[PDB]
């Protein structure tokens, strides 16, 4: 029956569960509003930089 | 090649941080002479130069915009803020409910 | 775009005084008219300067697609 | 990283290798005409791999005659091979 | 940056928990019952394999030419697991400035592991028939290119992170309806053992049926999504995992119930068959942004 | 019918995924010509601008005004 | 070109064209002044009065009288070990 | 630390010796791979992505796999170590000193050269790129279009016509 | 091969024009390329262990050629920038675009291909289509003339009449004869380039049509001397009448065509002050003249090459333009003094 | 300038090795994958530093012609293998 095979499925349920909550989780540790930006293009990139140096210092993304 | 001078134009630029800038599209429609005719100038001499006194307005200006919005409807602002910043850059997606928080208090304004 | 011609002025103000420090006794350059020979346009001329001193601000400056935050 | 993220792969890998290497103590000509038109086929898709990543600038009445036209041919390629290809 | 070895070691986990799953489910297929003496239900039996296989088990090479031999499963489980990372998932790792694009990359280069392990052998005898395993994987690439680039055409540009977004109300399935039967074809082509089949042999398992769930999971976001909701990443994982374990399902349903196809009506079914219907559909892919607004 | 008839039962029997290959591939050079539909689709890439665009300077010009929002222009607004 | 085209054009060869998007080049500037010099049939020939103009388009694309200038600061910089030396930055 | 580039273009060369060299099509085959990955660290240091992965795809993915083939239709003899031949040591090793004496040279900035151009150090200028494109940016950002090289496609589009045609007349 | 042959020699064509009409650097080189593929399948034909051979010497020789050409082509982007074919610019890259239209036509360090090449076509369609493909990379140096180092440019025309002039004595396989009568004729090709672009297209008119005629006139099969021997008292007399007229055509003698462009090749070389280049020009053309000298004395002696088998059957070959063309060849000695003019 | 130096020196190791043969023939065919291999590097430098845009999609056009003659000219190689033993550029008959 189900009671057997359901075991198999429910280990599945942890170890492929791991690499979708272990990054988005560490956002929160490592940003400040648990959001990591994407680059595509130097437009977003260069927003990326003068945020830095709107008075945050070692911060890439900080908020004011 | 002659320089500019080390005090150079704008005192304290640019606001805060980055995305609070790109939340609010209205930039362009309140202050829209100074930054126009930035842009007239430096299509047609391409050197930044001598176009840099038209610059000094734009920067200037910048601060105007910004100091109206903390004046009046600060609590609107602030939560669109939080909105734009918890999510990646979708910028308008999943934050459309809380921009209609915003613009109505603006709209007691002109 | 203010904000990237501001920085860039700053930047050669910075490279100008450096070049007046070491450039003293031996060396006869005095950084006159510039490197172009026909010096009226004037390039972008920082993209490849952007000030020599601190690696650590230079790398991540001229990297972008390398990380890409 | 992109160059910390590889790298990290590759030394975990070369290491499982060194666990069962250490520790214990005690013809046919006709399989290339396959491989060549997998060759001159991926060409013909690398031609036509910018397409959803190209056309937001360009005008699509200059496009639509000429994207579909390298389909077109890729077909013709095919329809030569229908004129005995072999066994195979 | 810690984040990487949580995503092997659970992986390589996955992979070893495989083996439960690959004679269970395939067991009440042929009504036969799987691990249970091992375990409570066999859950003992995937780390037991482990070492069984790379601490006693010793070597005989061929011949063992220098370099070789020792290389191929570092080229098979290295290629393997760095196909993990561009993946999108809730939120990626290290995100790619194009997405799928690294991801046809690594699976076109993952040919060189059935490549080399032909090279180790001295014989003749293996070479023939290693040759025709290679011509299983690298003919199915040439199709897997266009239906991934039909889908590309439909909506967003190469990055993994906006084919998410695009899935806002209906999954792809329903618009891409004949290219979804495609891709439950074309994955099993490498070294799945459905449709044809060809120490360090151990370590060829570990990378073979590490595809089998990077097939499973890439079909999940290329045609499956129903919902993204940035501000809770909690419904998102789990939600998630149930999607690609009922297509991990039909990967083995493939392996119980239906016999080999023969490698010369491989190229029948391929080539012939499939080639002229693909470009067909990709034809038909190109005129839809045009004949309706839709482009990213 | 000697042609149309004919081979097309025939075709559907003998070979029947290359009736596919045919009339999917062969509508989709029929369809964006006929249909009204796809004129709609050139005018929003057109519209939508990648770069910054330029100002002009006022000299006696015609449907050209401020920023701010006013009757200017094309500007679209095709379908909400 | 042996045999030249007729009617219908088939180009986007040379640098300062129409481009793909309204993105310009990196040396637009100067690619300008070498297609203003060379449009006369006597200039290019002589090739003695596009001396100045071609200079500049040179210094460009290789850089080669920036990284000349670039490195000498660079030595002098290294030179003044135990010694007074400029530090603001 | 303080290059990038210049670190993967001494590895790029360093595959390359193969070549001049005779180590087998099989060790020869396998300088390809070496030299073809890392050499993709050089184009993609610059930008482009489309066109630094593009050497992974075709070059890697495809070029070298259809030369895997070929070695064993043509050629195998089963495979040998590259060192017990002579003349090949001896080439391989003035291969490499062509090119390892010019490292020495790169210490104290300048280095003597066959060629006129000067080296120098070009570190922070050797990507001698500024920000300017900003949405949709690089030139290789955009890579590749249909329009405006409308020629291009027909021609590209003939001459693996060719290819599939010819190839099979000749077997 | 059926239709499609004829699509094959098309592409060829086509390549021509490719190379013929371009602006674009990289669009002659997909020319050359367009040739590169449709050569080599009507080298082979009928697949023999020697025509298997010279295929693969035919690829690696050109091929090899071509990528030096693409390397130039890369230096006009780190040098000079655009892409147009008008002028070479820089002096380093002139020095492996010359030596890489050297290895198609250029020929003195670079001919050793062509007498086992030409040698190793099974067919008579096969010979022509060499002296046909010599015509696409004249467009491109007729582009590039200028800017590019006379002095190494000169010496690859010079040295290959001597090669040319030597290499073709010790031969009796008429394919080999006609394979060094290239690289004689390749040395007045790269000669006029430095001085005068004009009548150095006229050349090529004056060269492909006395090739064309040549080869059509061995349609009737024969590979050696020995084999052309056996034409006038066993075969046809009066088609080794035109034979003998296309031989004397091919070197320098004034009643006849091949004249005319030697005319004008010495004619503007003087006019640029240079006189102890050209003589060596006319004294190295002396020992062109003596291959077709002998290849005369199987036309014009007895030489007793009777046999007992003998042909009663009327001949009949392809024939394209080997009725019309050899008019031209034989004599346009009055018929073309402005000429020079109306072809360039 | 700094960066093509290198390169350049890589280029003429690749082009010897063209003009170089030593019994096998499989070498000339992955120098010839190495010398365009060379050349997109070069190409695609000039094209990234000194912006041009448009003149950005012809290294690409140059990555699927590099391909042409490295499996036709490649396609030859085998047909040597079916009329000899193995390949050899020591093995030929032509004079």
């Amino acid at each position: 029956m189900w009671f057997e095979v359901l075991p198999g499925i429910a280990v599945m349920g942890v170890c492929l569960f791991i690499p979708g909550m272990a990054t988005a989780r560490i956002h929160r540790f490592s940003n400040g509003g648990k959001e990591k930006r994407v680059a595509h293009y130097p437009y977003q990139w260069y927003l990326m930089e003068r945020d830095r140096r709107v008075s945050g210092v070692n911060r890439s993304y900080v908020s004011k | 090649e002659l320089p500019s001078l080390e005090d150079l134009k704008v005192q304290e630029v640019k606001v805060s941080s980055s995305v609070l800038k790109a939340a609010a599209h209205h930039y362009g429609a309140q202050c829209d002479k100074p930054n126009k005719e930035f842009m007239l100038c430096r299509w047609e001499e391409k050197d930044p130069r001598r176009c840099l006194e038209e610059g000094k307005l734009v920067n200037q200006c910048a601060l105007e915009f910004f100091r109206q919005i903390k004046r009046h409807c600060a609590e609107p602002f602030t939560e669109y803020w939080t909105c734009i910043d918890y999510s990646g850059l979708q910028l308008f997606r999943r934050c459309r409910k809380q921009q209609a928080q915003f613009d109505e208090c603006v709209l007691d304004k002109x | 775009l203010q904000a990237e011609k501001d920085r860039r002025v700053l930047q050669m103000l910075r490279e100008n005084l450096e070049e007046e420090a070491t450039v003293m006794k031996d060396x006869x350059x005095x950084x006159x008219x510039x490197x172009x020979x026909x010096x009226x346009x004037x390039x972008x001329x920082x993209x490849x300067x952007x000030x020599x001193x601190x690696x650590x601000x230079x790398x991540x400056x001229x990297x972008x697609x390398x990380x890409x935050x | 990283n992109l160059m910390l993220a590889l790298l990290t792969n590759f030394t975990l890998a070369t290491l499982l290798v060194i666990i069962a290497f250490w520790l214990p103590q005690l013809f046919s000509m006709k399989f290339f005409l396959v491989a060549i038109t997998f060759l001159l086929f991926d060409l013909e898709i690398a031609l036509l791999l910018p397409l959803p990543w190209a056309s937001q600038t360009a005008n699509l009445n200059t496009m639509l005659t000429m994207a579909l036209f390298l389909i077109i041919l890729l077909a013709v390629s095919l329809a030569y091979e229908w004129t005995q290809k072999g066994l195979e | 940056m810690i984040n990487i070895l949580m995503l092997i070691i659970p992986i390589l986990l996955a992979v070893a928990f495989l083996t439960l799953v690959e004679r269970k489910v395939l067991g009440y297929m042929q009504l036969r019952k799987g691990p249970n003496v091992v375990g409570p239900y066999g859950l003992l039996q995937p780390i037991a394999d482990a070492i069984k296989l790379f601490i006693k088990e010793p070597l005989r090479p061929a011949t063992s030419s220098a370099s070789m031999f020792i290389l191929a499963p570092i080229m098979a489980l290295g290629l393997a697991l760095t196909m993990w990372i561009p993946l999108p998932m809730p939120y990626p790792l290290i995100n790619m400035n194009l997405g799928v694009l690294f991801m046809l990359a690594m699976s076109s280069l993952a040919v060189y592991s059935i490549l080399w392990s032909g090279w180790a052998s001295n014989s003749k005898y293996a070479l023939i028939g290693a040759l025709r395993a290679v011509a299983q994987t690298i003919s199915y690439e040439v199709t897997l290119a266009i239906i991934l680039l039909s889908v590309l055409l439909m909506s967003g540009s190469f990055t993994l992170s906006t084919l998410i977004t695009t899935q806002e109300q209906m999954w792809l399935i329903l618009p891409a309806w004949p290219l979804a039967m495609m891709w439950f074809i074309s994955t099993l082509a490498e070294t799945n053992r459905a449709p044809f089949d060809l120490g360090p042999f151990a370590l060829f398992f570990m990378a073979e049926y590490a595809n089998i769930i990077m097939m499973n999971i890439f079909t999940a976001i290329l045609f499956l999504g129903t919902s993204h909701n940035p501000h809770m990443p909690e419904l998102y994982t789990i939600n998630f995992t149930i999607k690609s374990l009922l297509l991990t399902m039909s990967f083995l349903w493939i392996r119980a119930s239906y016999p080999r196809f023969r490698y010369d009506q491989l190229m029948h079914l391929l080539w012939k068959n499939f080639l002229p219907l693909t470009l067909a559909l990709c034809m038909w892919h190109v005129s839809l942004p045009i004949l309706t607004s839709g482009i990213p | 019918a000697e042609r149309v008839a004919a081979f097309l039962k025939n075709v559907w029997a003998k070979e029947p995924v290359l009736v596919a290959s045919f009339a999917i591939a062969g509508l989709a050079v029929i369809l964006p010509t006929l249909s009204p539909y796809t004129k709609y689709s050139l005018m929003i890439n057109x519209x939508x601008x990648x770069x910054x665009x330029x100002x002009x300077x006022x000299x006696x010009x015609x449907x050209x005004x401020x920023x701010x929002x006013x009757x200017x222009x094309x500007x679209x607004x095709x379908x909400x | 070109q042996k045999r030249l085209g007729v009617d219908l054009d088939r180009w986007m060869t040379i640098q300062s064209a129409e481009q793909p998007h309204k993105i310009p080049s990196r040396c637009h500037a100067f690619e300008k002044e070498w297609i203003e010099c060379a449009h006369g049939i006597g200039s290019i020939r002589a090739e003695k009065e596009c001396k100045i103009e071609f200079e500049d388009f040179r210094e460009c694309l290789l850089r080669q009288k920036t990284m000349k200038r670039l490195h000498a600061i660079r030595r002098q910089r290294e030179k003044l070990i135990k010694e007074g030396k400029y530090t603001p930055p | 630390m303080l290059y990038i580039v210049f670190i993967l273009s001494v590895i790029f060369v360093m595959g390359f010796v193969g070549f001049s060299s005779k180590p087998s099509p099989i060790y020869g085959g396998l300088g390809l791979i070496v030299s073809g990955g890392v050499g993709c660290g050089i184009v993609l240091n610059f930008g482009g992505s489309f066109l630094g992965l593009m050497v992974f795809l075709i070059y890697l993915g495809g070029m070298m796999v259809v030369f895997g083939y070929t070695t064993a239709m043509a050629t195998e003899q089963y495979p040998e170590i590259w060192l017990s031949n002579k003349a090949v040591l001896g080439a391989f090793v003035t291969g490499l000193l062509m090119e390892f004496f010019m490292v020495y040279y790169v210490l104290k900035d300048k280095e003597v050269e066959v060629v006129f151009e000067f080296n120098g150090l070009g570190d922070w200028v050797i990507y001698d790129t500024g920000d300017s494109g900003f949405f949709s940016e690089e030139a290789m950002g955009i890579a590749a279009l249909y329009s405006y090289g409308t020629w291009l496609v027909i021609v590209t589009g003939w001459s693996l016509l060719i290819g599939v045609v010819v190839i099979m007349e000749i077997t | 091969n059926p239709i499609i042959f004829i699509i094959i020699l098309l592409t060829i064509m086509l390549g021509t024009i490719i190379v013929m009409i371009s602006s674009h650097w990289l669009l002659v080189w997909i020319g050359f390329e367009m040739n590169m593929l449709a050569i080599i399948p009507i080298m082979m034909k009928n697949h023999n262990p020697r025509a298997t051979e010279a295929s693969t010497k035919y690829f690696l020789t050109q091929s090899t050629a071509s990528m030096l050409l693409m390397m130039a082509v890369i230096i006009n982007l780190m040098f000079s920038g655009q892409w147009t074919v008008m002028k070479l610019f820089n002096p380093m890259a002139s020095m492996l675009m010359t030596m890489a239209l050297a290895m198609k036509l250029g020929m003195a360090p670079f001919h050793f291909w062509v007498p086992e090449v030409t040698q190793g076509i099974p067919l008579s369609s096969g010979l022509i289509l060499l002296t046909w493909q010599k015509l696409a990379p004249m467009s491109v140096l007729y582009q590039i003339f200028p800017s590019i180092n006379l002095n190494l440019i000169l010496t690859l025309s010079v040295l290959s009449i001597l090669i040319g002039g030597w290499g073709g004595l010790n031969q009796t396989q008429l394919r080999k004869i006609m394979a060094y009568s290239s690289i004689a004729h390749m040395g007045w090709m790269t000669a006029v380039l430095p001085y005068n672009p004009t009548m150095t297209l006229l050349n090529l008119i004056i060269y492909i049509i006395m090739t064309s005629t040549m080869f059509t006139m061995f349609m009737a099969n024969s590979t050696t001397t020995t084999l052309s021997l056996s034409h006038t008292w066993n075969k046809t007399p009066i088609m080794t009448v035109l034979i003998l007229a296309t031989l004397l055509s091919m070197g320098g003698l004034p009643p006849l065509s091949g004249f005319m462009p030697k005319w004008m090749i010495i004619q503007e070389m003087t006019k640029n002050n240079s006189i102890i280049l050209p003589t060596f020009m006319a004294i190295t053309a002396l020992l062109n003249l003596y291959f077709y000298m002998r290849l005369t004395y199987s036309t014009t002696l007895t030489m007793f090459p009777s046999t007992n088998n003998m042909k009663m059957k009327w001949q009949f070959p392809l024939m394209k333009k080997m009725t019309f063309l050899p008019t031209m060849v034989v004599l346009s000695t009055m018929m073309l003094p402005l000429t020079p003019m109306l072809s360039v | 300038s700094m960066v093509y130096m290198n390169i350049m020196m890589a280029f003429t190791v690749s082009l010897v090795g063209l003009l170089m043969y030593r019994s096998h023939l499989m070498s000339s065919l992955l120098c010839l994958e190495g010398m365009m291999l060379s050349l997109f590097v070069m190409a695609a430098l000039t094209i990234l530093n000194s912006h041009f845009t448009l003149a950005s999609m012809m290294p690409i056009i140059l990555l699927v012609f590099a391909a042409c003659e490295a499996a036709l000219g490649l396609s030859l190689l085998v047909m040597v293998s079916n009329t000899y033993g193995t390949d050899y550029v020591q093995n030929l008959n032509l004079l």
